[PDB]
RNA sequence: GUGGUUUGGCACCUGAUGUCGGCUCGUCACAUCCUGGGGCUGGAGAAGGUCCCAAGGGUUGGGCUCGCCCAUUAAAGUGGCACGCGAGCUGGGUUCAGAACGUCGUGAGACAGUUCGGUCUCUAUCUGUUGUGGGCGCAGGAAAUUUGCGAGGGUCUGACACUGACCGUGUUGGACAGACCCCUGGUUUACCGGUUGUACCGCCAGGUGCACCGCCGGGUAUCCACGUCUGGUAAGGAUAAGUGCUGAAAGCAUCUAAGCACGAAGCCGGCCUCAAGAUAAGAUUUCCAUAAAGGGUGGUUAAAGACUAUGACCUUGAUAGGCUGCAGGUGUAUGAUUGGUAACAAUUAAGCCGAGCAGUACUAAUAGCCC
RNA sequence: AGAGAUUCGCGGUUAAGGAACUAGGCAAAAUGGUCCUGUAACUUCGGGAGAAAGGACGCCUGUCAGGCCGCAG
RNA sequence: UGUAGGUAUAAGUAACGAUAAAGGGGGCGAGAACCCCCCUCGCCGAAAGACCAAGGAUUCCUGAUCAACGCUAAUCGGAUC
RNA sequence: ACCGUGAGGGAAAGGUGAAAAGAACCUCGAACAGAGGAGUGCAAUAGACCCUGAACCCGUCUGCCUACAAGCGGUAGGAG
């Protein structure tokens, strides 16, 4: 049973899963849109949006707490600069997931996840 | 552990009754005019729900 | 609406009590029934654990009588608690003081706050 | 929660020090005994020059238990040891003193003579 | 007789004489009479009741017409009850004051679902052997299922692994503690089957 | 005379019908261990003996290896099912190769003997069983609520008190089962904290990786028992053994042949669950073709789930997430004042998390295609 | 690649009890480092012996003492 | 329980060979989970790093090819020329 | 060839057409991967594994039957 258990293990050990989520968060912050499997993107949406909410308080404390998740200097700089400037005044829902198709090698369901403020044609 | 008898052609086909290939869920593009998977970005034009999503 | 909150308000019992935390030393006055004449008993000891939600909390008090450790779990809302007095305030570094079981004498002391 | 082969501290002034529980009385497949329950014990050690001898089979009533016990008023009590008091054949105390506290549950089980203890809780 | 209800949760209260009691809170709520069944037309006497208000977006046209005949707003859950001590017309309301004089009630619900379960959890099987002393791979195994070549079959009713829970369960003789008609609330002593939000049948 | 459960007799089945005891899971019989109803007694009561009716449910844990002993219990029943069950377990015993003692033999070796050691193979086809779906039928197409032909389950029992007892009474446990998580207690590789070694971010601070989740202390929801509630109960009807009324055959008698009262945990019911493929396919209400009359495919998902199936919601929407607040877990972060020579201590007041609850369309839920 | 049924393999924690398990404590748990005390019967005088059984252990300050922190050095 | 060759059944089933682990962005290409480049992560490190000998015998480098071989695909290879 | 340290053991495998005249060129496709044409030829369903081309085994289409039915699957009756 898994009644009211609310995160995906993603077929990995806990340390591997946390490392992969941190890497995906850094990749999404650096390149504003990335392509990945649907399940991984849905886990990343849970993981990464509380991290973007921490940039609404530009302090040393919030920078350090964000760095505890990220451990990436360039990602931290971009996130507390341009990403924060763009996602100010948006009350959550910073990301969007759109499905695209299937892979040749394993028929994995594919999608891309992006930040809604860096897509112009989607208003 | 071991089949006592070999199966007849009829028995084999009766089991294989329920083997089938799933039909994809295809929607028509009202503007573009082609097939794409429902709830999925139309890869020919890159549009999704009337808005451009993937810029060629 | 909040039906559980309504029920708890409707059946609310007990009395107000002073604030206390784990590590404090308190005395509880408990009403008991010795056959027919209701009496009041005093239980003094250290609070080692508080758990629960809101006014439905339970707290555990540990004392030592005749070299035998005794623990009592009380509901905060209990109508049998006549009075709670905080004899001294203790300084600790954790919520649950389960390490006090394997201690006795001067090794089980807790430093006072002020 | 006392069962067979449990070891208890004898909490009276009869010569016995420790006892081993042989049987929990009161029904087929009855597993656990609590405060106020009657058990059969074997004496495992005595103080020198004692009345009862090491290895004797006797009856006892449990007065202290490590597992917490619930009262109908919503409160609980637990002790640091499991302790019992020996009884003779009729059902009276074999000794004259009780060491340490005793649960208040002992009052309704016809052990008011035990209830003359240093503290009833 | 009885009404429909929704389980909210559990709490603990103190009775008048200082006894701690575990209580279940049920929102019984107003139930409306949607159909009346007769010996002369249906073959038995019963009252059909609807419980939770539904919008037109979630009501099929046959159900909408069925409600329109009884002149009531559409409901979400319907159930029949029997042996009412009185006469009740089509489209009238019953509330939790119906249980004001009752002392004990029976609660019917659907238990929580466990999915596929083995013999140890489903039936309390002892397990084969010990965890050590030569154990290979039968720790949670059923053991023997038959008695050799004289029956030469497994009997019907043999206890095996399978789906556990998610089925209709009745609990009888739950004491009523309090009825709150101002909130449509009923307090019972003990536990009722099902998860929070599940629909119950409360029989007087 | 009966049985085939002991020792035998016969040699009819067998290019393998492959093994004692124990474990697990049962199922059946009654030649009844306990509980229920009775006849007799060399039965005063109290318990006993013997016989009859009765198989519903129960019928402990250890020291030893059929039997003895210890402590209990209402009781610790007897048997059948390839001496039930090794393609379910074990391998203590037993058919094997090593070795030793006693005895027998010139010897190779042997033994009503003894002793230490000594590989238990197989991916389930058919049938069987437990669960769960697809198709069609009933039926021209449907959404609901149902009746019950039948099936399964449930059925145990102690102590005490009032009137060496009849009877009647009540007050309470043990075991077993179902549900549940307010309480107690467990888990909690979500989460929080302390700390050792090492590496990196020139240095330091602050973090982070690895070392069983490094180790240690805690721990919400969920899942649980050691926890909490609930239940078993009477006897509605026909009866068994027995007790009687009226009464001929047989003018007397007779419980019976025509009749009538009783009388059991046993039978049929009441109670719980399933149940119209019950092809004898039942009944009642309402709606009827295309948009969202009904569906399918699809999407957001769930206290529902192996896959399915089922539940909620799909933009005149709170379905899930995010966001803002709480319940709650942990326990006072970073920094600054403040004291100390320092290791550190106090204030600012915590910080982090929040699987639960409430609010809020920021994100994702396109009626597109097909019956 | 998903998903997170049963069951199995390898691991972790567990209230109260503590060998009641079993042919048998099989397996697991427990012990474990350095230094200081202190070590029995028996003996072929070498041993037994690391018998057994106790105590100290982190950081700071000062010529072992004082102080500080933690459930635990 | 006969022999060779071919084809079935079990069955789209067992399995795809150490639980050291992967994520993303670019490139080439008809076609990419797996090929090439970059960033991040993880594993070994008295080795799973670097050498001598036995044994092997062109497997070494480059250009073409993806039929067969590689327990998947492959634009890649200790594969073919 | 393969197998074995070695002595030694020890396979499978023939056939286009009279004549290579062995298919210029076109279409689909990334590609002959394959096919459809065109052309050669008495014949290409003689197209390179090529004469003939059986069975077991595997498909498609057409006709009739089949979702209340129970055992060596046939045999003798017998509607539509
Ligand atoms: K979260
Ligand atoms: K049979
Ligand atoms: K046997
Ligand atoms: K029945
Ligand atoms: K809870
Ligand atoms: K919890
Ligand atoms: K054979
Ligand atoms: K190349
Ligand atoms: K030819
Ligand atoms: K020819
Ligand atoms: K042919
Ligand atoms: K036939
Ligand atoms: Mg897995
Ligand atoms: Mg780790
Ligand atoms: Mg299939
Ligand atoms: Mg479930
Ligand atoms: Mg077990
Ligand atoms: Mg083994
Ligand atoms: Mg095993
Ligand atoms: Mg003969
Ligand atoms: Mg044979
Ligand atoms: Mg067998
Ligand atoms: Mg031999
Ligand atoms: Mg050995
Ligand atoms: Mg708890
Ligand atoms: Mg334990
Ligand atoms: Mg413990
Ligand atoms: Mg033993
Ligand atoms: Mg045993
Ligand atoms: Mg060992
Ligand atoms: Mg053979
Ligand atoms: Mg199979
Ligand atoms: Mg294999
Ligand atoms: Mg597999
Ligand atoms: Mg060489
Ligand atoms: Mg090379
Ligand atoms: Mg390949
Ligand atoms: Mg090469
Ligand atoms: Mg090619
Ligand atoms: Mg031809
Ligand atoms: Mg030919
Ligand atoms: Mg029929
Ligand atoms: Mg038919
Ligand atoms: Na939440
Ligand atoms: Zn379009």
């Amino acid at each position: 049973m898994r009644h009211n258990k609310k995160f995906n293990h993603l077929g990995r050990k806990a340390a591997h899963r946390k490392a992969m989520l941190s890497n995906m968060a850094a990749s999404l912050i650096l390149h504003k849109r990335i392509f990945t499997t649907v399940a991984k993107a849905k886990a990343l949406r849970i993981y990464v949006e509380p991290l973007l909410t921490k940039t609404k308080e530009d302090t040393t404390h919030s920078r350090r707490i964000a760095f505890s998740y990220l451990q990436n200097k360039y990602a931290l700089k971009e996130l507390f600069g341009d990403v924060a400037a763009k996602i100010a005044d948006r009350p959550g829902g910073y990301t969007r997931i759109l499905k695209t198709g299937y892979r040749l090698g394993d028929n994995a369901a594919m999608c891309f996840i992006e930040l809604v403020d860096y897509n112009e044609n989607m208003l | 552990a071991h089949p006592k008898r070999r199966q007849s052609k009829t028995r084999t086909a009766k089991r294989r009754t329920h083997d089938k290939a799933v039909m994809p869920t295809l929607a028509k593009c009202p503007n573009c005019g082609a097939w794409h998977i429902y709830h999925t970005v139309c890869g020919d034009c890159g549009y999704y729900r009337g808005k451009l999503a993937i810029e060629k | 609406m909040d039906f559980i909150k309504i029920v708890n308000e409707e059946f609310k019992s007990g009395k107000e009590h002073p604030k206390f935390n784990s590590g404090d030393t308190i005395t509880v006055e408990y009403r008991i029934k010795e056959g027919n004449k209701e009496r009041i008993q005093k239980y003094r000891g250290v609070v080692i654990r508080i758990s629960g939600h809101g006014d439905k909390k339970r707290f555990t008090v540990r004392k030592i009588s005749d070299g035998i450790g005794v623990e009592r779990i009380f509901p905060i809302e209990s109508p049998f608690i006549e009075n709670i007095t905080v004899e001294k305030y203790g300084k600790v570094r954790r919520a649950k003081l389960y390490y006090l079981r394997g201690l006795t004498g001067k090794k089980a002391r807790i430093k006072e706050r002020r | 929660m006392i069962q067979q082969e449990s070891r208890l501290v004898v909490a009276d002034n009869s010569g016995a020090k420790e006892a081993l529980c042989i049987r929990v009385l009161g029904g087929t497949r009855r597993r656990y005994a609590s405060v106020g329950d009657i058990i059969v014990v074997s004496v495992k050690s005595v103080i020198p020059s004692s009345d009862i001898k090491k290895g004797a089979v006797s009856k006892a009533v449990i007065v202290r238990t490590k597992k917490e016990v619930r009262r109908p008023d919503g409160s609980y009590i637990r002790f640091d040891d499991n302790a019992c008091v020996l009884l003779n054949a009729a059902g009276d105390i074999r000794g004259s003193r009780i060491f340490g506290p005793v649960a208040r549950e002992l009052r309704g089980t016809n052990m008011k003579i035990v209830s003359l203890a240093p503290e009833v809780l | 007789p009885g009404l429909l209800g929704k389980k909210i949760g559990m709490t603990s209260v103190f009775s008048a004489e200082g006894k701690n009691l575990p209580c279940t809170v049920i929102e019984v709520g107003p139930c409306v009479v949607t159909q009346v069944k007769t010996l002369e037309k249906d073959g038995y006497s019963a009252l059909q009741l609807g419980f939770v208000d539904a919008k037109e977006k979630h009501t099929t046209k046959p159900l909408a017409g069925h409600f329109k005949k009884a002149n009531v707003a559409p409901k979400r859950h319907l159930a029949e009850f029997k042996n009412f001590e009185g006469e009740h017309k089509l489209g009238d309301v019953l509330n939790v004051e119906f249980f004001s004089d009752a002392d004990f009630v029976d609660v019917v619900g659907t238990s929580k679902g466990k999915g596929f379960q083995g013999v140890v959890k489903r039936h309390g099987f002892g397990g084969v052997g010990q965890a050590t002393h030569g154990q290979h791979n039968r720790l949670r195994a059923p053991g023997a299922v038959g008695a050799c070549s004289y029956p030469a079959k497994v009997f019907k009713g043999t206890r095996m692994a399978g789906q556990m829970g998610n089925e209709r369960v009745t609990v009888q003789n739950l004491e009523v503690i309090k009825v709150m008609p101002e909130h449509n609330l009923l307090l019972v002593k003990g536990s009722v089957p099902g998860a929070k939000g599940s629909i119950l049948l409360i029989e007087k």
